[PDB]
């Protein structure tokens, strides 16, 4: 009966992506002193359905100069990669109980850029090439910091399993002994998912649309849902990493309620962040992450290496 | 050295903070009192099987029962 | 506790629109559920309301009819169904209805 | 006013509640009322295979107690 | 096929995506329409800069002789279905600069225009009325019924 | 392109991604106003000036009216002068709101655009109440203004000017102290005073470079010498100093608006010489001379003595001038429009040397450029 | 096995959407909708010209720092080792080598940009 | 007369704490959240309309006397003052000898809506009326003849007369 579990994992996150678009437009209007979409349905509840049907009855409009192989291969790979790393998340019991789920998340997150590169190179245009180059620079910036953030936060967990991450929260949150690393991790999740002020690929003022500027409707919606599943899942991962809740084996309802509310609040905070700051230049992206973030996280990494030896607090690996 | 420290704290505080954390992480475990406690905590974890030994009749330390007072105890971690 | 007053205002907005049927009708048609002082009505069926407690621009509004000049206007409400006297009143050109 | 976003976002809450809960409920069906036996190393797998080999129905979740022996 | 026609007409008319094609005074009037006072985004109308992901195009300003190939290429790169909304008087019939040597006398000569919005500049409420008229024009489309009859 | 102002063709030689040669190809909005002007009389050529700079409409009207009144050797009544100065300051606030908010949108902060476009709509409503059109008023005419202010408008102006400084403070908190906004404009687009004057720059650019020059303080017009206000002066030539200068110019515009509202004198709104200004509709239908003058003014147009003049006003973008040459007939012989945007886009090549492409779009944003004015 | 089933189901759902997006609606193509997008004008040359990219050393040293990460990554299980002094000393040594490489990059003008 | 914009351990520690803990970013976020909790200024179009003025320049109309007889007397001042040359007038005396018009065409795609004709008319015949919601679908529908202008005048007389009564003393 794993098929039913897989379907119930993969369909409601797509529905969550659609209603994330709804509340995205609503809240993003609301801090701009205007209302959101509320004409189509009662408080605009039918906006995602109209958006989804509208993109799928348009014309795909494949370009002549585009190499059709990677042009048709990039969005499906993007949607699959945004979908395939949801499994090791404990919810409170994960789909697949992998001992090294952090490594799986890291490797499938490294794979997620390849759809952007193949969509940039497959379409023959200068804007797609510039978007691919900026995505490459964004990956250069964020990977070498994000790996060390995850390792140094994970050093008190004792193992790479995400199931044992819920055990460590039973006394106190790990955001209290690792609040600077929490700031580093939040900026890194801002940078990875390509959300403002770290967008730099789907630019409106710099480029037209960047990596998918030649992508018409149908294939374009896959990148949209992939990015929104990415941000929802990344906020769920941050919630599990730093603000893990109280788990009771006899009632999973408590933990589902708690992490759902916490991840929803973190996504609202992400929406709050994404439209209050100017967009960064991509030359200042590695003038910050390679210059200010890296020495600080090296110092904190060696501090978290030498800290359980200091206090005699070596965590168990099991 | 105060003027130079004030200058680097005014220009880039991140480097000063990083070097302070690095120096603390270098010099504090060499002054820690619980490092040997970590040593015995790691050494006392029973990973593999504690196989017994043959008897020639002359051993004052090893016991014949796990509950015998002879042999090493683990009271220090129980109290801590 | 002021939140109980907000819930009271919500239930009075539910009750004052003729009930749940009128509440759902105005919700699906006008996308608004505010009650107001009925200024009047015209010969076609356009009911013109006002409420001076709202801010400027939202202090005068109109609920359109359901059948004007033969067409079904339950969903295809147009901005040019206002007679000239009510056109003068509605766009805030004078204070005299 | 502002609280009008509070309906729609609530729907997203349901969209963040239906998956994970379902997995837990699925874990309360295929495992005979208990949780799924989390296997992480070779000895946990050996114990689970021991339950599978002793249950006689080729199901590990059918746990037999001290009443099985005489 | 009558009800399926009613569905896809509702999906296209409630998620119109215009493109950022302004040229003159009338572009500033469009930006004034997109202000919180009138709030285009409440109608399912969100600005998208790329022609490949846009539904309609509102030509705001004066279309000169140096601009006709650009407008023609931008219109030709939009995916079907596409609608063009003329705006102001410059894009309607030339308007003030109708007799000039370097102004196209109405943008109908370059692109097929669906909705004519008159003004100089037209008021943002009138522009919202024109967009609602375009939505009502989309609503009464009869694609699948005509396909079934043919 | 959203960062482009609708009509622009920047061809750049990207050396990887930095610019070595940038060339603005323009003329996509060349309507040819200066040929259509000479085929129309002065009253008919007045609304042509509303559409050159379509964020600074009343200032262009004031420049054209000042040129025609200097040629006609007539001056408006003082109430008309105070009305012109008040609506020119409202126009300056309009232009500065549009320029700052569009620059912040082109850099990436998209909230103050929606925050102050409702205030821009409020001033559009003020234009609606005073002239009858939301944007193209055609209100300032040679001889003063066209109509008197309606009853109850000035209380609305006072209330809006009272409540607008909080919005200015909100914007200045949201952008000035932001580190991301700062780091885009620390040392970008630096210009020197010698290259400011030699490249024909006027207005904020000069005040960005420390040059102390303002046409409202050195060569004043109608009542600007009777109003006390400050002039911001930059110190580095970057875009940051120009943005700060624009914000301070908004604050001084509020100050001038308060001084205007506390000092409006009673009187008439047109020049009482009926051979230039049209007569009132009450006395047109009773007096024969007024009917004859109305007929010939709205059919032929008042004659202007022959000669050439070049007047210049302090437009919100800089110095807006017109070279008007009249041959004695009711139509101008040659009307040339000098604009700050032409020289600013000419100096864009020098100001953008050695920067990344995002800094080029920042330099494009930091020049308040309206391309209808640039292409005329 | 379950990972393979999840991968196959995800790929099936992904590739079913594009097929629905392609073969369901009516296609109508000419030789202008397939043209490359250059803001309404013809493209100047092709996009296959070599970019004069300026962060080549940053990409190579990203690779090298990722291999530093690969050396530093099995550190948590080393927390269960007996010889703790050598563990701590050499984890500090490897982090110090990473910092030495970064500091040499900082001093010798490597983190900046060309031209 | 002039001012200098941008000419300005505890302070260094405060700046470093602002760098590390993001004080002014929190301030800007607080102002964003302040604007989240206010009442949005979106008016419910088309059930609500924006404020206007009695001087509003909208749709062209031809008025009439309060006896049924039309107001235009074929004086051709509107087509002589029109800056866009959008007005075409052809006139002849009708059967009773009254100087009237036979053709009065306004090209509304040429008209710039500047109200010179509504102020140059000696008998207040042509009026830039108040209607702004008159968008069409075809280009020829925006090309009014005399019959359409007379129909617009008879349609909107009931508010055009009131607007003229309210505004005529400022002229
Ligand atoms: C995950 C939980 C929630 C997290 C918070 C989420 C809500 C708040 C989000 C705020 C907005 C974030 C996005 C916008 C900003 C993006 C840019 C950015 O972050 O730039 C980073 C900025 C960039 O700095 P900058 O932009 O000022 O750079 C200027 C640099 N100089 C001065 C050289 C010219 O800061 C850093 O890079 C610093 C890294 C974080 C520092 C954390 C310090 C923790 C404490 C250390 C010890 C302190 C005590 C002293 C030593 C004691 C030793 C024993
Ligand atoms: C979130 C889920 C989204 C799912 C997808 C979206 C939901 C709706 C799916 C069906 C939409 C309608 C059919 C596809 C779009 C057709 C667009 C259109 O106008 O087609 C006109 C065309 C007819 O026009 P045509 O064939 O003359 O071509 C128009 C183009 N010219 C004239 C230039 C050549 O419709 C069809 O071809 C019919 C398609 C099948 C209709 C149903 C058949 C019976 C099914 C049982
Ligand atoms: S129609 Fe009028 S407002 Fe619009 S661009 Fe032309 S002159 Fe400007
Ligand atoms: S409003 Fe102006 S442009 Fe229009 S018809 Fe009258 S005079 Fe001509
Ligand atoms: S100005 Fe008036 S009376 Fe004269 S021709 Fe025109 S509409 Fe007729």
């Amino acid at each position: 009966m794993f098929m039913i579990n897989v379907l119930t994992l993969i369909i409601p996150i797509l529905l969550a992506v659609a209603f994330l678009t709804l509340v995205e437009r609503k809240v993003l209007g609301y801090m701009q002193f205007r209302k959101g979409p509320n004409v189509v349905g009662p408080y605009g509840l039918l906006q995602p359905i109209a958006d989804a049907i509208k993109l799928f009855i348009k014309e795909p409009l494949r370009p002549a100069t585009s190499s059709i192989s990677m042009f048709i291969l990039a969005p499906i790979l993007a949607l699959t990669l945004a979908l395939t790393m949801w499994i090791p998340l404990p919810m409170p019991y994960p789909l697949i109980n992998m001992n090294l789920g952090v490594l799986f998340m890291l490797a499938m997150s490294s794979l997620a850029v390849y759809s952007i590169l193949w969509s940039g190179w497959a379409s023959n245009s200068k804007y797609a090439l510039i978007g691919a180059l900026r995505a490459v620079a964004q990956t250069i910036s964020y990977e070498v910091t994000l790996a060390i953030i995850l390792l140094s936060v994970l050093l008190m967990n004792g193992s790479f399993t995400l199931s044992t991450l819920i055990i460590t929260q039973e006394q106190v949150w790990l955001i209290f002994p690792a609040w600077p690393l929490a700031m580093m991790w939040f900026i890194s999740t801002l940078a990875e998912t390509n959300r403002a002020p770290f967008d730099l690929t789907e630019g409106e003022s710099e480029l037209v649309s960047g990596f998918n500027v030649e992508y018409a409707a149908g294939p374009f919606a896959l990148f949209f849902m992939a990015e929104y599943a990415n941000i929802i899942m990344m906020n769920i991962f941050t919630t599990t990493l730093f603000l893990g809740a109280f788990h009771n084996p006899y009632m999973p309802e408590l933990y589902t309620i708690n992490f759902t509310i916490k991840s929803l609040l973190l996504s609202i905070t992400f929406l709050w962040i994404r439209a209050s700051y100017p967009r960064f230049r991509y030359d200042q992206l590695m003038h910050l992450l390679w210059k200010n973030f890296l020495p600080l996280t090296l110092a904190l990494c060696m501090w978290h290496v030498s800290l359980p030896i200091l206090l005699s607090s070596i965590p168990p690996q099991t | 050295v105060a003027a130079f420290l004030k200058n680097v704290w005014a220009k880039e505080p991140v480097l000063v903070a990083s070097f302070a954390i690095a120096g603390l992480a270098v010099i504090l475990p060499t002054l820690s009192p619980y490092t040997k406690y970590s040593l015995m905590i790691n050494r006392a974890t029973p990973y593999n099987y504690p196989v017994p030994l043959r008897d020639d009749g002359n051993m004052p330390d090893v016991p014949s029962h796990p509950q015998d007072p002879q042999g090493p105890s683990l009271e220090w971690l129980k109290r801590l | 506790m002021e939140l109980l007053q907000v819930l009271k205002r919500g239930l009075q907005q539910v009750s004052g629109h003729g009930g749940l049927r009128g509440y759902l009708r105005v919700l699906f048609r006008a996308n608004d559920v505010r009650v107001g002082t009925l200024v009047g009505e015209d010969k076609y069926g356009n009911k013109y309301y006002e409420d001076n407690k709202q801010f400027f621009g939202r202090h005068r509004w109109v609920i359109y009819t359901t059948e004007m000049n033969g067409k079904n206007t339950f969903w295809d409400v147009d901005g040019s169904m206002v007679p000239p006297e009510w056109h003068r009143w509605l766009h805030c050109m004078t204070d005299d209805p | 006013m502002w609280f009008e976003v509070l309906p729609g976002i609530a729907v997203m809450g349901v969209c963040l509640f239906i998956p994970g809960m379902a997995t837990a409920r699925i874990h309360r069906f295929s495992n005979g009322g208990r949780e799924k036996r989390v296997a992480h190393y070779s000895y946990q797998w050996y114990l689970m295979e021991r339950d599978r080999r002793v249950s006689g129905v080729n199901r590990y979740y059918v746990s037999k107690g001290l009443e099985n022996i005489d | 096929v009558a009800k399926l026609d009613d569905l896809i007409n509702w999906a296209r008319r409630s998620s119109l995506w215009p493109m950022t094609f302004g040229l003159a005074c009338c572009a500033v009037e469009m930006m004034h329409m997109a202000a919180p006072r009138y709030d285009m985004d409440r109608f399912g109308v969100v600005f998208r800069a790329s022609p490949r992901q846009s539904d309609v195009m509102i030509v705001a300003g004066t279309l000169t002789n140096k601009m006709a190939p650009a407008l023609r290429k931008v219109y030709d790169q939009m995916p079907e279905p596409r609608y063009v909304v003329s705006m102001g008087s410059c894009a309607n019939g030339g308007g003030y600069y109708h007799y000039s040597y370097s102004v196209v006398r109405g943008c109908d000569r370059i692109v097929p225009v669906d909705i004519y919005v008159p003004g100089c500049p037209p008021t943002a409420e009138a522009l919202l009325y024109g967009i609602l008229q375009l939505q009502k024009k989309i609503k009464r489309e009869k694609r699948l019924r005509i396909w079934y009859r043919r | 392109h959203p960062a482009a102002h609708g009509v622009l063709r920047l061809v750049m030689e990207l050396s990887g991604e930095m610019v070595r040669k940038c060339d603005p190809h323009i003329g996509l909005l060349h309507r040819g106003t200066e040929k259509l002007i000479e085929y129309k009389t002065y009253l008919q050529a007045l609304p042509y000036f509303d559409r050159l700079d379509y964020v600074s409409m009343m200032c262009n009207e004031q420049a054209y009216s000042l040129a025609v009144e200097k040629l006609l050797n007539i001056q408006p009544p003082p109430r008309a002068q105070w009305i012109r100065v008040l609506f020119g300051e409202i126009t300056r606030l309009l232009n500065h709101i549009m320029a700052v908010t569009t620059h912040a949108l082109d850099i990436g902060a998209m909230t103050p655009f929606f925050w102050m476009f409702e205030e821009r709509e409020k001033m559009f409503e003020f234009y609606e109440r005073v002239s009858g059109a939301r944007m193209h008023a055609a209100y300032v005419r040679p001889g003063g203004v066209h109509q008197d202010l309606p009853l109850g408008l000035m209380d609305d102006i006072y209330e809006f000017s009272k409540n607008f400084s909080l919005r200015i403070d909100e914007l200045e908190e949201m952008l000035t102290n932001n580190r991301i906004w700062r780091n885009r404009t620390v040392d970008i687009g630096v210009v020197t005073a010698e290259d400011a004057l030699n490249y024909g720059f006027s207005g904020v650019m000069l005040r960005g470079s420390g040059i102390q020059w303002d046409l409202r303080k050195t060569q004043p017009y109608d009542v600007y010498d009777q109003v006390e206000f400050d002039v911001p002066i930059g110190s580095r030539g970057d875009c940051y100093d120009r943005y700060l200068c624009r914000v301070e110019e908004m604050r001084q515009s509020i100050r001038i608006i308060s001084q205007c509202l506390n000092k409006m004198p009673p009187g008439e709104i047109k020049v009482d010489d009926a051979k230039v200004s049209p007569p009132k509709r009450a006395e047109m239908k009773t007096s024969m001379e007024s009917l004859i003058h109305h007929f010939k003014l709205y059919t032929e147009g008042y004659q202007v003595p022959p000669g050439a003049t070049y007047t210049a006003i302090e437009a919100p973008k800089g110095e807006f001038g017109v070279y008007l040459v009249s041959d004695g007939s009711s139509r101008p012989y040659r009307c040339k429009i000098k604009a700050p945007g032409f020289a600013h886009l000419a100096g864009l090549d020098k100001m953008s040397k050695g920067h990344m492409l995002a800094d080029v779009v920042a330099i494009i944003g930091t020049q308040d450029i309206v391309f209808g004015e640039v292409d005329r | 096995m379950n990972l393979m089933i999840t991968l196959l189901t995800n790929f099936t759902l992904a590739t079913l959407l594009v097929t629905i997006a392609f073969w369901l609606p009516q296609l109508n193509v000419y030789s202008e909708k397939t043209s490359p997008y250059e803001c309404g004008f013809d493209p100047m040359g092709s996009a296959r010209l070599p970019f004069s990219m300026k962060f080549f050393l940053v990409a190579i040293t990203f690779l090298l720092f990722d291999l530093e990460i690969a050396l530093l990554l099995p550190l948590p299980w080393a927390s269960q080792t007996t010889n703790l002094n050598t563990m701590l000393t050499m984890a500090l040594l490897l982090i110090f080598l990473l910092a030495v490489s970064l500091a040499y990059e900082w001093t010798q003008k490597g983190l900046e940009w060309t031209e | 007369t002039y001012k200098y914009v941008n000419l300005r351990m505890k302070s260094v520690t405060d700046r470093a704490a602002q760098t590390l803990l993001w004080t002014e970013l929190i301030r800007g976020l607080g102002m964003t959240l302040s604007y989240l909790f206010r009442e949005p200024a979106t008016i419910n179009y088309p059930f609500e309309k924006g404020p206007l003025s009695p001087r509003f320049r909208g749709e062209h109309a031809l008025r009439r006397y309060p006896s049924g007889e039309e107001r235009c007397i074929a004086c051709k001042l509107c087509e002589a003052v029109c800056p866009a040359q959008a007005i075409t007038i052809e006139a002849e005396p009708r059967a009773d000898g009254s100087r009237r018009t036979t053709r009065y065409d306004i090209d509304m795609t040429k008209c710039i809506y500047c109200g010179f004709c509504q102020e140059a008319c000696p008998v207040d015949a042509i009026v830039e009326g108040p209607n702004f919601e008159f968008s069409t679908e075809t280009h020829e529908e925006l090309l009014y003849n005399k019959e359409k202008l007379l129909n617009n005048g008879d349609k909107w007389e009931a508010e055009i007369a009131a607007n003229i009564q309210a505004d005529y003393l400022y002229r």
